[PDB]
């Protein structure tokens, strides 16, 4: 049995070692979350400091990727900045080649495209990790872009990932059959997070501190990371109504 | 830090079976429905897009791609080695044709760089094969109009109507009976839009169904005018409610 | 068990079953001791021949005119060793004009040594040296392992039976130290140390291996009638 | 010195009406002696023809190569290749020697058999196409060839007619050049049927 | 060569002469001097004909499998770029002098390049041999806002310029126009005031005139 | 590291044979049925397509019968993929020879060169060696008429008939008890169908199914033609022999 | 079964078991410990004295990279040695290129994914050690530990082999009762006590207590080791805990 | 050419002509001559414009990518970016760049590299062809922590005259601000300029 060590086909036509790099995705416990604003992209994350010894700064799965461009990770920490630093070097080499920004979905596929490289070549092993790229693409505006070990990378209007990434999905999806839009319809980016954690709250039944949560935005030419008195800004905003 | 996977993981066993290519031609089964068919002015290439979530936006995964202006492909089984196959494609018929020749290559010829390609995955040292089957619709000068499919094995054949993926079986008997010589092109999209019916489980429409066309020349397409050879691309992806348009009178 | 079919791989208890076994070499080994004083440094070598027509193999190597090593398990690891060795020390007096630290000798070897253990095809050398040389700090003994591990040491011992060799000079540790400006009394606690792991055979004048460096003293190795004085 | 200059020759291309002409002179030299005259310019590959001027080693190996690439070409399209992509394809063969270039001025000639339409074409030697309407001159008597070409050319010439103002145009030029002549060759092409013919001229 | 390049209201306008000379003989009197790129994106070439012909056909081959690939518009300083790298790595050796300009989602655009990689931004350019004959039209009438009809005729005029005072420019006009939210119009051989004027005589010869030694049938078919 | 996954595709049995290329003769005998026949006057190449479907466009297809220059042809039995990769080597070959000496490559020339690329693959590399075996058909002013055969060993031997692919015990029995060596190439164009009609593991062999090809020095003045057969050629030649 | 056989294997868990028995080698290993303080870091580890015969303040394990930056480990010491040696091009390579010395987080990843790179490929085994490193920047001071998977934190205080729950229960003391935060010289000191303290699990064999600093204000934020009357201040201290 | 950037109490101006020459020829009367590497760290190119401009773009390409790893870069740490490819390829470059920025902890900072490839930290800095001719007023002019409308006016009166006796500069004067207020462009005509 060694088609199950290696990326070749066992006689189902499955590669089973894609398959268990998708089960190290969850090892971290971690659920994220991204949806869209009009003029923004808002990704949140749980954020789980178990040690009390651990610098909490640090501790964080969301990666800037180029000033336009944000990253989500789910997945253990090394493979995230494996996968992190490749982009980032990718997103500067598309601007010094073609003059122009390297745009959200582009660096989605091309980290597939690598992703996917991994899956057929054998000395290579797949990433145990699920990228959700963010941004305010100049041309198609806010976008969210999922790659993950198989290769495999999608659009979408907002997504979820993690061990309850079925109980977020589905509350997600309950909200836009009722608002029949492809997107959170507010101005300002602070309420956009305000809906993210909320929705997040109800999905999985915990509440949160602002220690609990790492919030990235997306804006038109800037991504950015929200810090815990942000974070806590939005807490009360949320609790107040 | 090495590869040192210089050997082939695909090889003869002791049956004569080459075991890898036979798997992924089992994965070529799991995968979703596509089909093609071949009229006298024109082919058709289509499949379901079978949208993982519903959050997905659907219209940005393109299974049915552009290789050159003239020629069109699709597939079943696995969308990632699809898309790399669509990138090696696209640069294969500039590099090893058009950088040459001063034009784009045959049909028949971007099929055969594709399975050359396909074939190399299945000797090569370190690989496994592709776990894709493509259909591949086309048109040149010379030819005229034609349909490939091609296997994980790197083989190739021209069909006049073919299905692959899950309900292939009963979808080449559908087309059998269907088929004939004297189809025109909105015939066989009729027929295509038949044909797939019977293989997709939930919804049938424009948005779920991604239909492509090798047909007329399309100077409105092309972007510019000037100089009247340049003609414009024959390929055409139909729009989600020109697919919406044909269902009414289905 | 089956952990041990190569280097690159670690055991549950994390242990490398190949490093193990290349360190098993150096204890099938004939008998080597290594100690040093103040002013000198000095090696004792029980060499070992394969039957009574054959010659008895050379332990000792000569690095550069301040600095060698003995050596125990697989000679010709010791031969690319000491050939590195001597490369590295050649390296800094031709470059920099200056004599290469024994403390800096040990920690190039470490290196050598650990890249054989983290990487595919490559073994561990299968062989352990005792270090000796005399430079601006002093008299210096080094004791390498093929795992990688280098000891900077006042004495050591390694091969068969070393343990008797060690205990020995562990006792003598405050005499054998202070035996300063006199190399005959610190070639004396060497062969006395030696002595202690002996069973059966005892030292004859072709079996004998001896070499020192000090103060003004270049590394010299003696055999033969030579180390008679000293049986 | 001057590599286009050594061996010397000439080669001459015309449209007329449903037909395209090629000529050129059989001279080989070695600057001031001649060697040859017997060294024939223009090749065919099917229907499509190709004059080369310049060295005379580089005429022989371009030769040589255009045979191999439209053979395999031939093989894998399996029809024969026209003049116009053929056109691209010695274009394209050039400048991949853009920096060690073949010392040849190259002429195309063919009428292409699916539109049946008259093709010339004319390069330097890297490549740059010249894709003449009237004609296609090359050669050490380049400037001769213009001269004659350009005052004595009329366009929609029957293929009997063309046959007399290349031939003139080819002669009149060659000899008011040293390194020219020896005898020349005229090929009258239509869309099946090509006809050769050997001129008659000065021997000096 | 004459090349030029202007900007007006809502596009770009290129222009350029039909002349290819080598040494002082006319190779080419109708040569296209405009080189496609992209649908919108069009590049004037002066300087070495093979290098500037081939340098754009190089970059447009690689613009189209970037544009399939990233599923865009290309765009002009995508061109811009790919060209300059090009040209700069090869030390001015593909001695290739071009007038880059276009329409994306950015806007229109207008740029040169320079052989050695060099690249200027300009609302009104002019390269090769005519140069200055064509700039000095262009610095005379060129302003702000101009409307498409002033434009082609202002671009047209700087090609003629060159025509008329360079030697090593002449023969016909070709122009194209690139406009926002419109398909760039090619107008290859938009002037032509260099039509040979009729001859004297027709030199038409008699049948016969000329001396022939052999002849024979050349088979041309397969089998 | 590596070595745990490695097949060890160029290796001996005990018995003193090659396993891989003992196992693709046995893929190999699974592929549809290739039959050379060589006559005084010509050779007939005659094959059978393994995918019989109504909805293969079979005048545009080549799965078995390939030309490797204008003199020299082959007959294709186990992966189409796998031969093509050949195919194409060969037809170079052919062209650097014709390039170098200025003559059309003898047979004997290309089939060793062929023969000893797959022999490579048997030897070193660690690849799997290529699932074909060729049947060559050709001609050349030396020999004259030659038939060829190569298998994935790289071992190569001269014909007069031959089979590969399927049933070729049952096909080669049929050959060699009809055969006869004053044959001309109409008869041997008879042989090989008769040959193919009983072997095939088909109800019925007809038009659809098969492709056909004949090398003869009958063009017009000397010369040699290959003729590779149309749909409508193989269907007129299958009714005068007299199987349908 | 057979997915432990080979590094960069995945197992149905989603776990790579080489990697895991990497850390059982670290956990096999010496302790060692990281504080950081106010102004700086701190480093000590316990060096196991397997005889007398060995030559005391001489087999140093801290090991300097640049000028600036300290580095400390457990488990395979070779290990640990040749990961240093990387650290010291990358610091290099770093400085020649921007001028600046290399930052601890930008250090601090260089390590990160050298690391992760050995995990990737069955031709490579893992590093068998636990780093614990840090020093002073631009930006002030910074500690991390660096485990056989490649994955790093910025800590208060860390502590790696195989006396760390001891050493982890003490500087979880020491960060809830100095908030405000713990000056350089008092670091020294409760570093000299936790290896002390975390000795018990290793106590069959006598030590010998090893420390090195950085600080802005002690040091010029130049990494430096203990040294003499302030290294025997931090051991009297320590024995006096003790007992 | 003429270029110059002054540091002042604020931060940085970078100042420049905007004529580029083919001998005689002025091939382009309005070329920008300060080009930005970073948000708030630009630089002056002179000599070779195919080279200075390859250069500045690897220099923004390898500032960019420190950016998205380490945070923003110092000017120190920009100006070695460009020492280093103008040193390593001395050989094959004709580039003479001034680099200027502004951090808020150090302020305004000026480097410039001449020719070598050598770096050389100054309060001011001139530079290109014309700079030969206003060495002795710059000299003579020049103050340390001059305000902006002083350095404004230093940097156009000393451009003037360079303007005014090289042939090689002329156009517009073209200057670029950097302070914590941000980043401001500026351009000066000559009807303004050559009658001071
Ligand atoms: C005008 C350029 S100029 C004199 O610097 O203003 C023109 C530009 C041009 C012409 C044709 C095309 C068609 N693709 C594009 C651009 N260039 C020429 O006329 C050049 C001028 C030479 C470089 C001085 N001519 C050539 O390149 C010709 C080939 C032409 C006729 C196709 N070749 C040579 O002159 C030549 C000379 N020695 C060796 C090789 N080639
Ligand atoms: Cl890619
Ligand atoms: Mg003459
Ligand atoms: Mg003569």
């Amino acid at each position: 049995g060694y088609d199950r060590h290696i990326t070749i086909f066992s006689p189902e036509g499955r590669l089973y070692q894609v398959e268990y790099a998708f089960k190290a995705t969850n090892q971290t416990n971690i659920n994220s979350l991204a949806v869209r604003g009009k003029d923004c992209t808002v990704v949140i994350s749980q954020k789980k400091v178990p040690d009390k010894l651990l610098d909490p700064t640090t501790v964080s799965y969301i990666f800037c990727i180029s000033r336009t461009i944000g990253m989500v990770v789910n997945g253990p920490i090394p493979d995230a900045r494996n996968a992190a630093l490749r982009a980032k070097a990718e997103a500067a080499e598309f601007r010094y080649k073609y003059g122009y920004d390297m745009p959200c979905d582009v660096l989605a596929k091309r980290m597939a495209n690598l992703s996917q490289i991994y899956t057929q070549r054998a000395y290579m092993r797949p990433l145990g990790v699920i990228l959700t790229f963010v941004s305010v693409d100049e041309e198609l505006g806010p976008s969210i872009y999922k790659t993950d070990p198989a290769g495999y990378y999608v659009g979408y209007k907002a997504t979820a990932t993690g061990p309850k990434q079925q109980e977020i999905t589905t509350n997600l999806e309950n909200h836009f059959k009722k608002s029949k839009i492809d997107h959170i319809n507010e101005e300002s980016w602070e309420k956009v997070v305000e809906f993210a954690i909320t929705h997040m709250i109800d999905a999985l039944g915990t509440e949160f501190s602002k220690n609990d949560l790492e919030v990235g935005v997306a804006t038109k030419d800037k991504f950015f990371t929200l810090s815990a008195e942000n974070i806590e800004e939005r807490l009360v905003a949320i609790a107040e109504q | 830090m090495t590869d040192r996977y210089s050997f082939s993981l695909t090889t003869f066993s002791p049956s004569g079976k080459l075991g890898q290519i036979d798997y992924a031609l089992t994965a070529v089964k799991q995968g979703v429905t596509s089909l093609g068919i071949k009229a006298t002015n024109g082919v058709v290439i289509a499949t379901e897009k079978k949208s993982s979530s519903p959050l997905a936006m659907s219209e940005t995964l393109s299974k049915v791609s552009l290789l050159t202006p003239d020629i069109g492909a699709v597939y079943s089984g696995m969308g990632p080695d699809y898309r790399v196959l669509v990138d090696k494609s696209r640069k294969v018929a500039h590099t090893s044709y058009k950088r040459i020749y001063g034009e784009y290559p045959p049909t028949k010829l971007l099929v055969s760089e594709v399975a050359k390609i396909m074939q190399e995955a299945t000797q090569s040292g370190g690989v496994r094969p592709f776990g894709v089957s493509l259909l591949i619709a086309g048109h040149d000068e010379f030819n005229g109009f034609s349909l490939y499919q091609v296997d994980p094995s790197g083989s190739y054949f021209p069909w006049k109507a073919t299905a692959i993926g899950k309900g292939s079986v009963a979808a080449k008997t559908f087309l059998e009976k269907r088929w004939n010589d004297e189809l025109e092109l909105e015939d066989a999209i009729h027929i295509a839009l038949l044909t797939l019916k019977e293989s997709v489980e939930g919804e049938f429409n424009g948005d779920t169904i991604e239909l492509a066309i090798i047909g007329d020349e399309n100077p409105d397409l092309l972007g510019y005018t000037g100089i009247p050879t340049d003609k414009g691309p024959r390929f055409r992806k139909l729009t989600s409610q020109e697919i919406n348009d044909r269902l009414e009178a289905l | 068990n089956n952990y041990d079919g190569d280097t690159v791989t670690f055991s549950p208890t994390g242990r490398l079953f190949q490093v193990e076994y290349a360190l098993e070499a150096i204890k099938q080994g004939s008998v080597t001791v290594g100690l040093r004083s103040n002013t000198h440094a000095v090696l004792v070598a029980l060499k070992r021949n394969a039957d009574e027509l054959s010659s008895y193999q050379k332990k000792i190597i000569k690095c550069d005119e301040h600095m060698g090593l003995s050596l125990a398990g697989l000679a010709p690891d010791a031969r690319v060793l000491s050939n590195y060795l001597r490369q590295q020390c050649n390296y800094s007096s031709l470059v920099f004009n200056r004599k290469l630290a024994v403390e800096r000798a040990g920690h190039l070897l470490c290196d050598k040594a650990q890249k054989n253990t983290q990487s595919y095809g490559g073994r561990p050398y299968g062989v352990g040296l005792l270090i000796i040389g005399y430079d601006k700090s002093g008299a210096h003994l080094l004791e390498f392992q093929p795992s990688g591990n280098v000891t900077e040491l006042y004495g050591t011992a390694i091969g068969a039976r070393s343990q008797g060799a060690k205990t020995y000079l562990e006792r003598t540790l405050d005499t054998f130290i202070k035996i300063d400006g006199n190399p005959d009394e610190l070639i004396k606690a060497g062969v006395e140390a030696i002595s202690q792991s002996l069973r059966d055979e005892s030292l004859t004048v072709d079996n004998l291996s001896i070499a020192i460096v000090g103060k003004d003293t270049p590394f010299t190795i003696y055999d033969g009638e030579a180390v008679a004085k000293y049986i | 010195s001057d590599p286009s200059s050594i061996n010397g020759g000439i080669v001459v291309a015309m449209t007329g009406k449903d037909c395209v002409a090629i000529a050129c002179d059989l001279r080989l030299g070695s600057q001031s002696l001649g060697v040859s005259n017997k060294f024939e310019k223009i090749f065919h590959y099917g229907h499509v023809f190709l004059g080369i001027t310049g060295l005379a080693t580089d005429v022989t190996t371009l030769n040589e190569m255009f045979r191999y690439k439209t053979n395999l070409y031939k093989l894998k399209e399996e029809r024969a290749i026209e003049p116009e992509t053929f056109t691209q394809l010695v274009s394209s063969s050039l400048y991949e020697r853009r920096f060690g270039p073949y010392f040849v001025g190259p002429v195309v000639a063919g009428i292409n058999s699916k539109s049946g339409k008259p093709f010339i074409a004319g390069f330097d030697l890297i490549g740059c196409i010249d894709e003449a309407k009237d004609f296609i001159v090359s050669g050490t008597a380049s400037d001769q060839l213009f001269g004659m070409c350009e005052s004595l050319y009329e366009p929609n010439l029957e293929p009997e007619d063309l046959f007399e103002t290349i031939s003139q145009a080819l002669l009149n030029a060659a000899d008011r050049d040293a390194l020219s002549g020896w005898g020349a060759v005229v090929y009258i092409i239509k869309k099946d049927e090509v006809v050769k013919r050997y001129l008659k001229m000065r021997q000096d | 060569t004459t090349i030029a390049g202007l900007v007006f209201q809502d596009g770009v306008i290129l222009g350029a002469d039909t002349r290819a000379t080598n040494d002082s003989v006319v190779a080419d009197k109708s040569c296209e001097k405009i080189h496609f790129i992209a649908p919108k994106i069009y590049c004037c070439g002066a300087g070495v004909a093979a290098d500037a012909e081939a340098v754009t056909q190089l970059i447009g081959s690689n613009i189209e499998l970037h544009s399939l690939y990233t599923s865009r518009e290309p765009r002009v300083v995508s061109a811009l770029q790919m060209l300059k790298q090009h040209l700069f790595k090869y030390q001015g050796h593909i001695g290739a002098y071009l007038i880059v300009a276009g329409v994306d989602p950015t806007g229109s655009h207008l740029f040169s390049i320079h052989a050695h990689g060099s690249t200027d931004v300009g609302y009104y350019l002019s390269l090769g041999s005519g140069s200055l004959a064509a700039m000095a039209v262009l610095e005379s009438h060129w302003k702000q806002d101009l409307t498409k009809e002033e434009a082609i005729k202002l671009a047209s005029d700087a090609i003629q310029a060159g025509i008329w005072n360079d030697l090593g420019s002449g023969s016909n006009v070709d122009v194209c126009v690139m406009e926002i939210g419109k398909d760039a119009e090619y107008l290859r051989n938009y002037l032509t005031p260099n039509v040979r004027e009729e001859k004297q005589k027709s030199y038409k010869f008699p049948r016969g005139t000329t001396a022939v030694l052999k002849e024979s049938i050349v088979n041309i078919c397969d089998i | 590291g590596s070595r745990r996954y490695d097949s060890r595709t160029t290796i001996f049995s005990p018995e003193g044979r090659l396993y891989q290329v003992e196992y693709a003769l046995e893929s190999i005998s699974h592929a549809g049925t290739a039959i050379g026949i060589m006559a005084s006057d010509g050779i007939v190449l005659a094959a059978e397509r393994k995918v019989t479907s109504t909805l293969l466009e079979q005048d545009t297809s080549t799965e078995k019968l390939y030309k490797l220059n204008d003199k020299i042809a082959v007959a294709v039995a186990g992966l189409t993929a796998d031969a093509e990769i050949l195919i194409n080597t060969a037809r170079i070959h052919a062209q650097n020879y014709l390039k170098t000496y200025n003559e059309d490559i003898p047979v004997e020339i290309l089939v060793r060169r062929l023969s000893d690329i797959k022999q490579g693959y048997t030897q070193h590399g660690g690849l799997r060696p290529f699932g074909v075996s060729f049947i060559y058909a050709g001609y050349d002013d030396r020999y004259g008429y030659q038939l060829y055969t190569s298998n994935p060993s790289g071992n190569y031997t001269g014909w007069k008939a031959i089979s590969v692919g399927a049933n070729t015990s049952a096909a080669q029995t049929l050959l060699q008890m009809d055969y006869k060596d004053d044959m001309k190439v109409d008869d041997a164009i008879e042989l090989a169908l008769k040959t193919l009609s009983k072997t095939t593991d088909s109800s019925a062999l007809t038009y659809d199914r098969l492709e056909f090809a004949t090398i003869r020095k009958g063009a017009n003045d000397g010369e040699v033609y290959q003729k590779i057969f149309k749909p409508q050629e193989i269907k007129d030649i299958l009714v005068k022999t007299g199987i349908t | 079964t057979g997915y432990d056989l080979s590094n960069s294997v995945f197992s149905p868990d989603g776990r790579n078991f080489q990697v895991e028995y990497a850390v059982k080698a670290v956990e096999n290993g010496t302790t060692s410990i990281g504080i950081k303080c106010n102004d700086g870091v701190v480093f000590a580890v316990e060096k196991l004295i397997t005889s007398k015969l060995l030559v005391p303040q001489k087999n140093v394990k801290i090991q300097v990279v640049d000028r600036h930056i300290g580095c400390v480990y457990s488990g395979l010491i070779p290990d640990g040695r040749h990961l240093v040696n990387r650290g010291r091009e990358e610091a290099a390579s770093f400085k020649k290129l921007y001028k600046t010395p290399i930052p601890i987080p930008a250090f601090a990843d260089r390590l990160g994914q050298y690391v992760q790179a050995h995990t990737l490929y069955n031709s490579v085994r893992p590093f068998g050690v636990s780093t614990i490193f840090g020093g002073v920047d631009k930006n002030g001071a910074h500690l991390y530990m660096l485990e056989p998977s490649g994955s790093y934190w910025g800590y208060k205080g860390a502590a790696t082999g195989k006396g760390r729950q001891s050493a982890k229960a003490e500087l979880e003391k020491l960060v809830d009762h100095h908030p405000e935060g713990l000056s350089a010289r008092e670091a020294v000191k409760q570093a000299a006590k936790i290896i002390y303290l975390a000795h018990e699990d290793n106590k069959e064999k006598d030590f010998e207590l090893e420390i090195s600093w950085c600080s802005l204000s002690e040091t010029n934020g130049l990494h430096k080791f203990v040294k003499g009357d302030l290294l025997q201040e931090a051991i009297d201290f320590a024995q006096k805990e003790i007992n | 050419t003429s270029i110059m950037a002054v540091t002042f109490k604020d931060g940085v101006i970078l100042g420049a002509d905007s004529r580029t020459t083919t001998g005689a020829y002025i091939a382009n009367r309005v070329t920008d001559k300060l080009t930005r590497v970073h948000d708030k760290i630009w630089c002056c190119r002179s000599g070779s414009a195919a080279d200075t401009q390859a250069i500045a773009d690897i220099v923004q390409y390898h500032l960019e990518l420190y950016t998205s790893q380490y945070g923003t870069p110092s000017t120190e740490t920009a100006a070695s970016v460009f020492k280093e490819l103008c040193y390593e390829n001395k050989d094959n470059l004709t580039a003479g760049i001034i680099v200027a920025g502004y951090d808020d902890k150090n302020k305004g900072e000026v480097y410039t590299i001449p020719l070598g490839g050598s770096v050389h930290k100054l309060p001011y800095a001139i530079a290109g062809s014309g700079s030969t001719f206003i060495y002795g007023y710059c000299d003579k002019n020049f103050r340390e922590n001059m305000s902006k409308e002083e350095t404004v006016d230093f940097i156009k009166h000393s451009l003037s005259q360079a303007i005014k006796w090289d042939g090689s500069s002329g156009g517009v004067i073209r200057m670029v601000v950097l302070t914590a207020a941000g980043v401001e462009r500026l351009i000066f005509y000559p009807d303004e300029y050559e009658q001071l």
